[PDB]
């Protein structure tokens, strides 16, 4: 009984190429293949390409790469092995990938030119060719200028200009720009038009922390920094007043204002606890946050800066964990690991925080650079929802002050309750690119049928595409083995590792068990670009003198370069483009939506972001969705 | 002066970008370990800052990426940092500051600082006058210097200050632009809103539309006009439908079993349940797995609906009966809809309609059934056994006809039995009393275009209600023939007659299934998704809009269309310009032109928010004292407000009398600003821990003069609250003039700078002296005149001069006898001390012209010659001799001769 399976990703994108896992299970001599690409429903053939054979020498796993052109639309993929077909409808996204745009300053004055550049990037970041519609509209949300350009043989680089007028609204401008191929998909930047002038210093307002804890008798203490912007330390006075923020509502403590002597480039202001409460129960103040505004002016009188940190959460504790890491199905009897992260109340992550489950006991944890705790319990055998609490044993704080989380694992689901499992493990460390990953491989099921599980089916994910598939080889009698697993730039920032094994057991029944796995990776560029000083000695430089600009970076690409006067950024530092911003958008456009596992083999795949169908019937539940579920 | 390096050898520092390097460089330099490197030289800016540096890279391998920025922070040791305003007002006097810092280790310098004269400016800085301060600043430190202007005209305007060190080498300008901007209010105005739609209203010689241009009649002088014009598209369309929820179907995916007939019987409901779920495209709701389990039923029907098919290619219910027309004719019907579902051959299909043209049709069209069907309840309202000499040859018909594309050169006897059975059809269509056969036959000649007239009245008027096509019998003989009758109104386009009947079948929710349910389902849904493509949905936005306006040469073509993610179409012009538009297709739009400008003001003042009065009055060096009372306009005492002060050039505050304010409660000063003395307190800040809203909140300290010079600058006061600078109020203080503001002579919002000398000068003033000076290219005018009336006032004399003689008659048509308003300053009024009922001998240039003519008035500036001229009785004095002798000389030697060149 031949049991030929097919993989790809749920959501399979036009104009890139999609790849496709075919397989041949106890299978004999050669098989041929043909995959087929059809719109849904009907036959208008959009990718009859792609006839490959599956060899003995390869296990019998083939692949074959294809790219489709070019309500919710449907193709159906077709997979015929020798005379046995196998077809499954799956979901096509119109998004032709991803728009970046970046314009010079942040903010502008009536009468001057915005200079932008839009970045015409696929789903892989690899600059494309498109044509590009472009907006821009005013404050109000009226258009008021579009252009319509093309990023044909122009490297992915499509730069414009906007002059403002003199007669022009003041406020929030926005620049919108979409694929022709893809107008519900929106890319957007915000630009602010008013009138001014660039100040000669700027302004810095930190808390000592950054939280405020509602039974600290000290209070909120705030150190106004000011210094000019070619280095230099002010001299002047400051004016500081407090506020309490719930949510978009802000409420001004007047009795908060103090003026402070800015000396030597620095000054001390404090809110103590007794004005805080005496502006508005303590606990109720807990979820609110504070904000500071510092207004510095320089004894001269001949320039003024404000500034302002806002969001400073009230706390009970100066933690948070969250369970967000961690995937949600145990395999019963088997080991569970957790991925505990530990959070400042900002959002950032908190390193080197201690964590433990309830009791414990010993059996703790710390926190590593990236806020995350690795944590694993052992399991019973038993198929009852694994409910799991966990702290927090910071010393020098108190069990009051802290934090805590519950989530709840369920069981994988077995095939007929034949109570085969697999688990893939991981040593957790920050993995880099160059480093080599010891994936594990435990298998859970009995000796009757252990010794035909031979080879592991494993697939990576990344991106949203199917960045490698293997096979992993085992022996009999093996339970754990380990994968070697080279892990290069092209595993930034995330990727899944799905891996799974199929057999003939119980009564003659087709079995397959499949389990997933999320390893984040040193998020950075993927290749470098680095920025420097040609001239390799000396001090700094003098107004109109020139200098050697030295810029490292990979052979072929197209730098675009600005440069901005950090005094802008004293007015405005909101809506840069950075590399990070980047990977944030390319993360939240993953068609995998969980940590790992699933609730069954099918669950495994189509949570990960495939699809998996056999020449059986084991197939995977229909994705209707584009989005992540929520 | 001395050992200092002059004005002219200073270059001033004019490039100040906000943002600059928008290069785009590609990286070719030969790689070394797949790293490119390449090196740049560039000029960095005049700005004294830190720039930030911002490169992204695009390679076609590694993607994008955003690199780490690169700071560079431009400095020197010793500058000038001039800090101008946004904008200004124009004719408002406003203070500027430039501070000079200086930050050598332990080296003081002596600076002298120069503010350069600008026409567009009125200030202490002339032509003839520089306005240069010598002050020191102490190692680590800054000062702040003080200067008052008035910008005169509007637009891109300069102010440039320089800066050198005495004994050294060092030197610094700045050269910076405001924007000056006249006197008025945003105003936004409304043009012409119209209403773009050719047929409606807009007759078929397609819309023309007239659009004025804007008022702006108050528009301040010196202002551009934004116009722009608009083009919104009023899309709403609808063309509805409410097709049946797959769930309802379920039922209808059969698998086809038994014998040529009861296989097609069960082959019909998935057949048409394929089709109409391919239409709606409701295969996400109904179940998309479902779908090919649904193919392989229909392709199983049709496998094995052909061992059933006889040599003489038709069909019968065994193959041992004798074929039958009505089955071999509804596997036609069955076989032409499932075409593109299943791979029907054509030899099978084109066999079958082959056999009923040349065997199963009479001379005159008809089709005669020779072998009825075993299954007579498959057929629906056939087994009538009323007229099925036409309800045969009406299906065989459509059967026919939708195998036409399928076997027109397959079948070449095809057009010929088409309009046969037609032409037998259409004669004996008048003569149907059914509903059912009307319907049926009425699908088989619209088909054709064959139903027209009487017919075509017919076919309509059989409907009742004007929904349903029914015959007392069986519900789904009605369910049929509703679904023919709504198949011809389709073919035929009658899309005014089609919802109610649609509606009708919605409502009878039929779900097919069921015994002898082959034709009603068949039917009922071959309908409801015909319906769903005979759509249409709109209808269609085609405009076609142009606009000429008579400023652009070249005219101005738009087209909006349907399915283009826009609608919006937008021109922006710059003058206020009188055009006309011409629209054309079919669609409803939108046309809206707004004018954007700057209309005239009725002004505040402001402030708004504060009062303030600033008092310099000597005391009881010169020591005066400055009084200052200040009001929040608000109903609270405002919070920690701030005092800006500027000095009047060569105060300082007294200490003593400083202290004693820091020491008062609400008031601050820092220690600062104490210690400061003699040295260089020009400037200083009163900080108020609040202002009063009831009354003045007045306070007053002692001024002395350290370093006395001829011609001082006005001191300046500025309130504010700290949480905003917009709300501020500034006066000024100067020991003579008004209240600070510089002399200017005004006319509506042209002005003038008056900060120069009355007159030409006063040692000897002979003949030839005179001579010389009043026939320079420039002297336009020279009159010996008499002084009428002297007028006196605020801020400028009048001194109504009536002309005795015109002895170089200019621009101005002066006949001798009338008289000329000669205007002159206040402070000027001393130094003419002009009397009535003297004479003068007067001469100056024609841009000391006021006015428009014939209406002129004189100004009298520094290039106007006033001289007394004594009486007649007066030159008898054995003193005034040698003067009158020289003006009399005067006289007639410019009467005759004129002048030399
Ligand atoms: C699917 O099967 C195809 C063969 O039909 C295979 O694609 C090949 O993938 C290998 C690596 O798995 C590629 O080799 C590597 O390419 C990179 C650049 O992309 C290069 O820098 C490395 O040095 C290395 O040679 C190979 O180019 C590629 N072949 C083709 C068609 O271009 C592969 O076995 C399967 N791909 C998967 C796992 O999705
Ligand atoms: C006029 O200005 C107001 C704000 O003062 C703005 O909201 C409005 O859009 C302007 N009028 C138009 C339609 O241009």
């Amino acid at each position: 009984s031949p049991m030929y399976s097919i993989i790809t990703p749920n959501i399979l994108r036009l104009e890139s190429e999609e790849t496709m896992v075919l397989e041949a299970h106890d299978a004999q001599g050669d098989v041929p293949v043909t995959v087929t690409v059809h719109d849904f429903p009907g036959k208008k053939l959009v990718l009859s390409s792609e006839k490959t054979v599956l060899t003995p020498a390869t296990n019998h796993m083939g692949n074959v790469t294809f790219t489709i052109p070019a309500r919710n639309k449907f193709v159906t993929v077709q997979a015929t092995f020798g005379t046995q077909v196998v077809e499954k409808v799956v979901l096509v996204s119109l998004q032709s990938g991803y728009l970046f745009i970046q314009t010079d300053k942040t903010i502008y004055t009536p009468g001057s030119t915005v200079l932008y550049r839009i970045f015409t990037v696929n789903h892989k970041l690899l600059p494309v060719g498109r044509t590009v519609m472009v907006n821009i509209e005013n404050p109000e949300g009226i258009p008021v200028k579009q252009d319509s350009l093309s990023s044909q043989n122009q490297l992915g680089v499509l730069p414009l200009s906007w002059d403002i007028p003199e007669l022009v609204n003041m406020g929030q401008w926005k620049i919108r720009a979409y694929y022709e191929n893809s107008p519900q998909q929106v890319f957007s930047t915000e630009f602010e038009v008013k009138e001014y002038v660039l100040p000669s210093f700027e302004v810095i307002v930190e808390p000592t922390e950054k939280f405020y804890y509602i039974y600290n008798e000290k209070g909120l203490e705030v150190t106004i920094t000011a210094r000019f912007l070619y280095g230099k330390k002010v001299e002047g006075t400051a004016f500081v007043i407090f506020g309490i923020q719930d949510g978009e509502q802000r409420i001004s403590l007047p009795e908060s204002l103090k003026r402070i002597p800015i000396e030597d480039g620095s000054g001390e202001v404090v809110l103590s606890r007794k004005v805080l409460l005496d502006g508005v129960r303590a606990e109720d103040l807990v979820g609110k946050s504070l904000y500071v505004s510092a207004t510095v002016i320089l004894h001269s009188g001949s320039d003024m800066v404000q500034a302002e940190r806002s969001g400073i959460p009230i706390v009970t504790s100066p933690y948070q964990i969250h369970f967000t890491k961690t995937p949600k199905y145990f395999k019963p009897g088997m080991p569970f690991d957790l991925m505990v992260f530990v959070t400042n109340p900002d959002g950032s992550p908190a390193y080197r925080v201690p964590v433990a489950v309830q009791g414990e006991d010993t059996v703790q944890s710390l926190t590593q650079g990236d806020g995350v705790a690795k944590l694993s319990i052992n399991t019973h055998p038993s198929q009852k929802p694994l409910s799991i609490t966990v702290r927090t044993k910071k010393q020098e704080l108190s069990e009051a002050e802290q934090a805590t989380r519950t989530m709840q694992a369920l069981p994988y689901s077995t095939v007929g309750n034949s109570n085969n499992y697999l688990h893939l493990s991981v040593l957790r460390t920050e993995l880099r690119p160059g480093e080599t990953l010891n994936v594990n491989f435990l298998l859970r099921m009995d000796r009757a049928h252990e010794a035909k599980i031979r080879y592991y089916t494993y697939l990576i994910m990344n991106k949203g595409r199917l960045l490698k598939a293997g096979r992993q080889v085992r022996e009999p009698g093996q339970d754990l083995v380990v994968l070697p697993l080279s892990i290069t730039t092209d595993f930034i920032p995330s990727f899944r590792l799905v891996a799974y094994y199929t057999l003939i057991g119980a009564s003659g029944q087709r079995e397959v068990v499949a389990d997933s796995v999320w390893v984040d990776v040193k998020d950075s560029c993927v290749g470098s670009l680095v920025v420097k000083s040609g001239q390799s000695e000396d001090r700094q430089p003098v107004p109109g003198q020139q200098m050697t600009l030295k810029i490292e970076g990979d052979h072929g690409a197209r730098v675009v370069l600005v440069a901005v006067d950090k005094g802008v950024f004293v007015l405005n530092k909101k809506n840069k483009l950075t590399q990070s911003k980047i990977w944030d958008v390319v993360e939240k456009a993953d068609i995998g939506c969980t940590p790992g596992s699933g609730k069954d083999y099918a669950g495994v795949f189509s949570d990960a972001g495939l699809t998996f169908t056999s020449s059986s019937g084991q197939q995977t539940a229909q994705r209707a969705e584009l989005q992540c579920p929520q | 002066d001395e050992d200092i390096i002059a004005e002219e050898n200073i270059v001033s520092r004019s490039e100040f970008p906000e943002s600059w390097l928008w290069n785009v460089e590609d990286l070719k330099e030969p790689p070394k370990n797949g790293i490119s490197t390449k090196l740049m030289n560039i000029f960095l800016k005049d700005s004294i800052t830190t720039w930030e540096i911002l490169a992204v890279s695009m390679s076609d391998k590694k993607g994008i990426c955003v690199a780490d920025p690169f700071e560079v922070t431009v400095m020197q040791d010793f500058f000038i940092d001039l800090r101008l305003p946004y904008s200004v007002v124009r004719n408002e006097q406003v203070e500027i500051r430039a501070v000079l810092y200086n930050y050598r280790q332990n080296q003081e310098l002596k600076v002298r600082v120069e503010l350069l004269h600008n026409p567009a400016f009125c200030s202490l800085a002339t032509t003839k006058r520089r306005h240069q301060q010598t002050v020191t600043i102490p190692p680590k430190s800054s000062l702040s210097v003080p200067y008052v202007i008035v910008p005169l005209k509007t637009g891109l305007q300069e102010v440039e200050v320089k800066a050198a060190v005495y004994h050294h080498f060092i030197s610094d300008g700045v050269r910076k632009s405001l924007k000056v901007v006249p006197e008025g209010i945003r105003m936004n105005k409304t043009v012409a809103v119209r209403t773009l739609d050719p047929e409606r209203l807009g007759r078929e010689g397609v819309q023309k539309e007239d659009i004025p241009p804007a008022d702006l009649s108050d528009q301040v002088p010196d202002t551009e006009s934004e116009t722009r014009i608009l083009l919104q598209g009023t899309p709403v369309a609808q063309m509805t439908e409410d097709a049946v929820d797959a769930e309802r179907l379920k039922h209808l995916i059969v698998t086809p079993s038994g014998c040529g007939e009861e296989n097609m019987i069960g082959m019909t409901p998935t057949v048409i349940a394929v089709h109409y779920l391919d239409e709606t495209e409701q295969w996400e709701k109904f179940g998309l797995e479902k779908r090919q389990g649904a193919l392989e039923l229909i392709k199983k029907g049709y496998t094995q609906q052909l061992a059933f098919r006889q040599p003489s290619s038709a069909f019968a219910a065994f193959v041992k009966r004798a074929p039958s027309t009505w089955l071999t004719a509804y596997v036609v019907k069955v076989f032409s809809l499932a075409v593109n579902l299943i791979a029907i051959d054509s030899q099978v299909l084109c066999g079958a309609v082959k056999w009923l043209i040349l065997e199963k049709q009479k001379p005159d069209g008809v089709f005669q059934e020779d072998a009825p069907v075993i299954h007579q309840e498959m057929i629906g309202g056939l087994r009538n056994n009323n007229e099925k000499d036409m309800a045969l040859t009406a299906f065989v018909l459509i059967s026919l006809q939708e195998a036409k594309d399928i076997c027109e050169e397959q079948v070449n006897s095809l057009p010929g039995s088409i309009t046969k059975a037609g032409d037998f059809l259409e004669a004996n269509y008048m003569n149907l009393q059914r509903s059912y056969t009307v319907a049926i036959a009425g699908y088989a000649l619209a088909q054709m275009g064959r139903l027209k007239g009487p017919l075509l009245n017919k076919f309509l008027t059989t409907a009742k209600d004007k929904n349903r096509w029914e015959d007392p019998g069986k519900q789904l003989y009605n369910v049929e023939a509703t679904s023919y009758a709504l198949l011809a109104l389709l073919q035929l386009k009658d899309f005014d007659f089609v919802p109610p009947v649609v509606r009708w079948l919605n409502e009878q929710r039929y779900y097919g299934g069921g015994y002898g349910s082959t034709q009603a389902t068949f039917m009922v849904f071959q309908a409801l998704a015909q319906y769903q493509k005979d759509a249409p949905d709109h209808q269609e936005l085609n405009l076609d809009v142009s606009l000429q306006l008579p400023s652009r040469s070249s005219k101005i073509t738009h087209r909006i269309h349907w399915e283009s993610a826009s609608l919006l179409r937008s021109e922006e012009t710059k003058e206020n310009e009188g055009f006309t538009v011409t629209a054309e297709g079919k669609g409803q739009g939108t046309l809206s032109v707004v004018t954007m400008y700057h209309a005239k003001a009725k002004d505040q003042l402001t402030c708004n928010k504060f009062d303030l009065k600033v008092t310099i009055k000597p005391a009881p060096k010169n020591t005066m004292i400055l009084e200052i009372c200040t009001r929040y306009r608000g109903d609270q005492d405002a919070t920690m407000s701030i005092l800006d002060i500027s000095m009047m050039t060569g105060f300082a505050p007294d200490t003593d009398d400083l202290k004693q304010l820091a020491n008062g409660v609400d008031r601050y000063i820092s220690k600062y600003e104490l210690d400061k003395a003699f040295s260089d307190r020009n400037t200083l800040i009163i900080y108020l821990d609040k202002v009063s809203h009831s009354e003045d909140d007045c306070l007053a300290f002692k001024v002395h003069q350290y370093f006395n010079v001829e011609l001082i600058q006005p001191g300046a006061v500025k309130v504010y609250a700290y949480y905003n600078l917009e709300e501020s109020c500034t006066r000024f203080y100067h020991p003579e003039k008004e209240d600070g503001k510089l002399n200017k002579l005004c006319r509506d919002e042209l002005c003038r700078c008056a900060e120069e000398n009355c007159f030409i000068q006063k040692d000897k003033v002979t003949l030839e002296e005179r001579l010389d000076k009043a026939c320079e290219p420039g002297v336009d005018y020279v009159y010996k005149t008499r002084l009428v009336k002297v007028q006196l006032s605020n801020d400028f004399d009048e001194y109504i001069m009536a002309i005795e003689q015109t002895i170089k008659s200019g621009s101005d048509e002066v006949q001798v006898g009338q008289q000329r308003t000669f205007i002159s300053p206040i402070k000027c009024r001393e130094a003419l001390k002009l009397e009535e009922k003297k004479h003068y001998l007067m001469w100056g240039l024609s841009s000391d012209f006021w006015g428009e003519k014939p209406n002129l008035s004189y100004i009298i500036g520094k290039d106007t010659w006033v001289e007394h001229w004594p009486e007649e009785d007066e030159c008898q004095d054995e003193e005034n001799q040698k003067q009158c002798q020289d003006l009399g000389a005067f006289t007639e030697s410019m009467v005759v001769f004129g002048c030399p060149n």
